[PDB]
């Protein structure tokens, strides 16, 4: 998909249809924010000398 | 026609004359006069029926022509420039649509024939009540794109702080409290709100905290309560000049409640609502006994009923009072340190208020054609007399350097102007007198008072300064016998300067009005004698004339030209009466213009039609002005100072009639020292010349008839958003979020099937909200603001077409996007979950359907009801900054042709670039040239597509399209 | 008006000692050093060696770069390392392209 469409936040669901499945169908959802860094840990250390 | 051309000219002049007369006349003899015109009108209509543009067409065209002539200068038919507000005044004065002239004339004569606790806290809009210090609310000189679009009105601090009362609760944002309220309940809520507003305004002004307030009622309290009542009236009516946060939702809800006609409701309950204010004022007696009628028994109405006018009057009063307080502070401090600090405070004040004054003047002057802002402000409120708004708010760059502080800087120690009677009977002010500079005098006349000697000295010095400036500028203006014409022009300006100093000036504009008012007390019928005494002995006459001569010396030295004989004369003649001097100036201007235009006729008569329009346009008002001059002359032909109605002496004319006095004054040639006028027609033919009867029998009224069809061009758009402006709406709407630099690579064979989709996939730069899964909250505010949010549909000339192609094509690509945009809203052919078969089309249907199926997306809001949008021109202008031609400005907005459902428009765009540029490359290796035949096979499938009117696609390019015939019909290797 | 003092591309820094005139009155003009740094957040420790650890610490001593532990790939320069490749049991060395965009033959 176009980057302007994925950054929009649309959710794409991968329906997989198979015989062995208990319900014969499974879904997985991927979103703009499915993989995100849950913890940003920055520590700025600003000095004046070496 | 034969013998009817004279009738047509007579009818035109007669129509203009009666129209002017009734406008001026707006008692026993009046009934005799009004029936005379009634009989004359019937006779003219009978003759016009024999003549036949239609009689109703001609009156409307005459109204619009007069407007475009006097209030708009140069009689240019630039209907494009006129804004939305002025159209209202024109359709009111000239009639809705066209061919309503008979009704407009009919109605004009008919008018002539008939001649407790609510949750509101104490007001803090102009400052918190003592012991409170801050909290001042500034004027909101901003407009809402969704509601009201372009509106120059500035919301007063008081209106922002209007006691909405129980109609509106601010808890967690803004939520209307009348979502489900009965009509009777709404009336009670508004009554309580008005009562509380009156009470809080009284306690705010009684403590003397309102800037206005700094009978026995608090100063300005009645003004404030009346204006709050007007604001309430416009809140219920829904006609608010500018919608504040609380204004919009309340207006919509009140419209819903009543219509489940609002004007009739308020016109019924206004008496009760004003009784609410009266009852509040009576209840004020508990504090101390006011009967309640102090602020007016009847509700405010009339010219003040207009909310823009009311807000502007409040601005004027508040600004004048603040200016007076700054005057007091500067005077006390100065008469370094505190004095300076106050001066910069005043400078900051004026700098802050300049934008507000400009916006409000622009709105008021345009909406009320003719009337001026300063006149309203000065006549309605006495406190504004001592302020010249034009001088204080001059836009000249050098002005700020000359007077950093403004009108209290002293305290901190050109040819197209029409002869106008404004600020004056029938006498008219020469353009030179209107140009007579008083700019440098005003700071001094402000600064100096109550002191005889200092007044004399400083007034004389600044009078010399203004005399030198006027000499310089007029000499440069008139001179590129020509000098001899300017000789008396210099003499006339000084000759006019005497009356302002004397106090006999006929013109009474703001400048001379204030000058005379202050001279009445500086040198003070004996007061007039006192001014003349300064004008007689030290002389001051010869001194200021020497200043005049020095000014012309400076001007001519700048021009490096010899000094003239006229100004080498030191002794001048006695001053003639002001009207006589103005009458001579008018006659001389008539000589010049008549000779020039008549020789232009003999030469030219191709733009002969423009010359005819120009000559007729110049001559027509001159007839009425000559009638006025003759009337005044016949009123003061033989009258002394006492006999004349005015307090001026006219005993030295000594001629039987005005045309006879024209003789022996213009008989010879211009002399400068004594003679200023010279016409070719010295004889008593001016009366016949003014009327278009005699001429040399040349028939030019046919062109005037050919000018009549311009009424067809006088079409009224009847919409609240204008695509002409100068730009106003362009600032409000923001860049689209999350759509990148579009048209990054387009018409470079990126075309692909999903019908051959052009680069409409990307050049459409919808905002994230519409294109994303999220629905929209309200169509009136988000789809509203998001479709315009695609101002980012302006990167064609912004980034890509800025220099890649000619300017026209960049705008042509926008035409493609607009129609594309239109078909996204209803049935395009993209087949994509974001553009077709998509939910964004459902985003529209969902929201309108939520509004009780008020209108289908394909019924209205189909890019038809609000087709205009910005037309993307703001984005075009945002980055490209290229002016759009008037013919180019109609395609980015709506046009009836839809270009057939994108099946043959996107096809239209293919050859416009994707084929013709490869063509010109071929005309500019041969394998690469032969590598341009793959578009020939791709022509086959699209030919099948169109095969599903004209026979095939080729003819469409040949005749529907303009740039297409350049392209080769078929490559075929 | 910007004077770009340093534009080191390894330790991305754009120190610009641009002078800014103060209000309308000079003689109190402010001088400002805008140290614009773009920390990569993803580049490896030994940036030319992809198999090296991740940079969890970024020293930006401005003294040294005013007058190397490279962090960010320069646009013009190509950073690359040899790679083993096996097709039918033959281990042949060949140069890689860690920044293919700017490493076209030029
Ligand atoms: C680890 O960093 C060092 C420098 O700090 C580099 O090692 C050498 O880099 C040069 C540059 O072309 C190569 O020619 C040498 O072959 C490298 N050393 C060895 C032992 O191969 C390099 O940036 C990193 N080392 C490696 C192996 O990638």
């Amino acid at each position: 998909v176009s980057e302007e469409e994925w950054n929009t936040g649309e959710t794409y669901t991968c329906v997989v249809a198979h015989e062995a499945l208990p319900n014969r169908v499974t879904e997985r959802t991927v979103d703009k924010s499915t993989g995100k860094p849950t913890l940003y840990n920055v520590s700025l250390v600003m000095s004046d000398t070496a | 026609d034969g013998n009817d051309v004279t009738f047509f000219n007579l009818f035109e002049q007669w129509n203009k004359e009666i129209q002017y007369q009734i406008e001026q006349y707006m008692c026993k003899c009046y009934k005799l006069w009004i029936e005379k015109i009634n009989d004359q009108w019937g006779k003219q209509k009978d003759n016009y029926n024999k003549f036949r543009v239609s009689l109703s067409n001609f009156l409307f065209f005459s109204c619009w022509e007069e407007y475009i002539q006097k209030y708009f200068n140069g009689d240019w038919s630039k209907i494009k420039n006129i804004g939305s507000d002025t159209f209202e005044f024109l359709i009111k004065k000239c009639g809705n649509n066209s061919a309503h002239g008979e009704e407009i004339f009919n109605e004009k004569l008919k008018n002539a024939e008939k001649k407790y606790i609510r949750g509101c806290q104490s007001k803090t809009y102009d400052g918190k009540i003592f012991p409170g210090k801050g909290g001042e609310k500034q004027w909101i000189c901003k407009d809402t794109i969704i509601h009201g679009d372009t509106n120059g009105a500035c919301i007063p601090p008081r209106t922002q702080n209007l006691c909405v009362g129980e109609l509106w609760d601010k808890s967690y944002g803004g939520r209307s409290n009348i979502k489900n309220d009965t009509k009777e309940l709404l009336k009670e809520k508004i009554k309580n709100a008005i009562h509380k507003e009156t009470e809080l305004l009284y306690e705010y002004h009684d403590t003397g905290t309102a800037i206005i307030s700094k009978n026995g009622l608090p100063k300005g309290f009645c003004h404030a309560v009346q204006r709050s009542f007007i604001d309430y009236k416009n809140m219920i009516l829904g006609t608010s000049v500018n919608i504040y946060e609380h204004i919009g939702k309340l207006q919509e809800d009140i419209k819903k409640i009543i219509e489940k006609n609002v004007n009739a409701w308020w016109k019924g309950i206004e008496r009760e609502m004003w009784d609410a204010v009266r009852c509040a004022i009576t209840k004020i007696n508990k504090k101390n006994i006011f009967n309640g009628d102090e602020c007016g028994v009847s509700p405010p109405t009339g010219n003040d009923e207009d909310q823009s006018v009311s807000w502007f009057k409040e601005w004027g009063e508040q600004f004048c009072i603040e200016r007076l307080r700054y005057e007091q502070n500067i005077r006390e401090a100065c008469t370094q340190g505190a004095c300076k600090r106050k001066c910069e405070k005043y400078k900051k004040y004026i700098s802050e208020k300049k934008q507000e004054w400009d916006k409000q003047k622009t709105k008021y002057e345009n909406k009320y054609v003719g009337k001026s802002a300063s006149d309203l402000l000065k006549e309605n409120y006495p406190e504004c007399i001592s302020a010249n708004f034009d001088f204080i708010f001059n836009d000249n760059i050098e002005y700020k350097t000359y007077y950093p502080y403004g009108d209290y800087s002293s305290i901190c120690s050109d040819n197209d102007m029409t002869w106008s009677k404004k600020y004056i009977e029938g006498v008219y002010v020469p353009p030179r007198r209107q140009q007579l500079c008083l700019y440098e005098l005003f700071p001094i006349i402000i600064k100096n008072e109550e002191g005889m000697e200092k007044a004399k000295e400083e007034l004389l010095e600044t009078l010399q300064i203004v005399a030198e400036r006027e000499a310089y500028y007029l000499w440069k203006q008139y001179n590129p016998d020509a000098n001899k014409k300017a000789c008396c022009a210099i003499r006339g300006s000084f000759y006019d300067l005497e009356d302002i100093i004397k106090g006999n000036d006929l013109v009474h504009d703001e400048y001379t009005k204030y000058i005379d008012s202050k001279l009445n007390e500086i040198f003070g019928i004996d007061t007039k004698r006192a001014r003349t005494d300064w004008w007689e002995n030290e002389t001051i006459r010869q001194l200021v004339w020497d200043a005049m001569q020095s000014g012309v010396r400076y001007a001519v030295e700048e021009k490096n030209e010899n000094f003239p004989l006229c100004m080498g004369v030191e002794h001048i003649g006695i001053a003639k009466p002001q009207f006589i001097r103005w009458l001579e100036e008018w006659t001389n201007e008539f000589c010049e213009k008549y000779t020039k235009y008549f020789e232009d006729m003999k030469s030219k008569c191709i733009e002969c039609k423009k010359a005819c329009a120009n000559y007729t346009n110049w001559l027509n008002p001159k007839r009425i002005e000559w009638n006025g001059m003759s009337n005044y002359y016949n009123k003061i032909y033989r009258k002394s100072n006492k006999e004349s109605e005015g307090g001026k002496d006219y005993s030295m004319i000594m001629a039987p009639t005005v045309i006879d006095y024209l003789n022996k004054r213009c008989h010879g040639e211009i002399n400068g020292n004594y003679i200023c006028c010279s016409c070719k027609n010295i004889g008593a033919y001016n009366t016949t010349s003014g009327t278009v009867n005699k001429k040399l029998q040349k028939k030019e009224t046919e062109c005037e008839e050919e000018k009549g069809p311009l009424d067809l061009m006088n079409e009224v758009l009847n919409k609240m958003d204008k695509k002409y402006s100068a730009m106003k709406v362009c600032d409000l709407i923001a860049d689209a979020i999350g759509c990148k630099d579009k048209t990054k690579l387009d018409e470079l064979d990126e075309w692909n099937d999903m019908v051959l989709i052009p680069p409409r996939r990307r050049q459409l730069c919808f905002s994230r909200i519409v294109r994303g899964p999220a629905n929209l909250r309200s169509l009136n505010e988000f789809k509203e603001e998001i479709l315009k949010g695609a101002q980012s549909e302006g990167k064609f000339l912004g980034n890509y077409y800025k220099e890649h192609k000619d300017k026209e094509k960049a705008l042509e690509a926008m035409k493609n996007s607009f129609y594309d945009y239109e078909d996204i809203i209803k049935g395009t052919d993209m087949l994509t979950n974001i553009e077709f078969k998509d939910i964004k089309i459902k985003l529209d249907r969902l929201l309108e359907k939520e509004t009780n199926n008020t209108k289908k997306a394909e019924d209205w809001w189909k890019t038809n009801k609000k087709s205009i949008w910005n037309a993307m021109l703001c984005g075009y202008k945002k980055s490209g900054n290229k002016i759009i031609d008037p013919s180019w400005c109609t395609i980015p907005t709506t046009e009836t042709p839809p270009q057939f459902l994108r099946w043959i428009k996107e096809w239209g765009t293919n050859v416009c670039i994707q084929k013709q540029e490869h063509k010109e490359y071929v005309k500019s290796c041969t394998s690469e040239i032969k590598k341009y035949q793959e578009w020939s096979r791709k022509r086959s499938i699209r030919w099948e597509t169109i095969s599903k009117k004209e026979p095939d696609a080729n003819t469409y390019l040949r005749e529907h399209c303009s740039k297409c015939p350049c392209g080769f019909n078929d490559m075929e290797e | 008006e910007r004077i770009v003092l340093v534009d080191n591309k390894c330790k991305c820094a754009r120190i610009t000692s641009r002078i800014i005139r103060s209000s309308e009155d000079p003689n109190e003009d402010i001088v400002e050093r805008n140290i614009r740094i773009i920390v990569p957040l993803n580049n490896r420790e030994n940036i030319s060696d992809p198999t090296s650890p991740l940079r969890t610490r970024f020293v930006y001593h401005l003294s040294d770069l005013c007058k190397e532990t490279c962090y960010t790939y320069d646009r013009n320069k190509c950073y690359t390392a040899v790679v083993p490749l096996v097709y039918g049991g033959e281990t042949k060395m060949v140069e890689t392209a860690l920044t293919p965009d700017a490493c076209y033959p030029d």
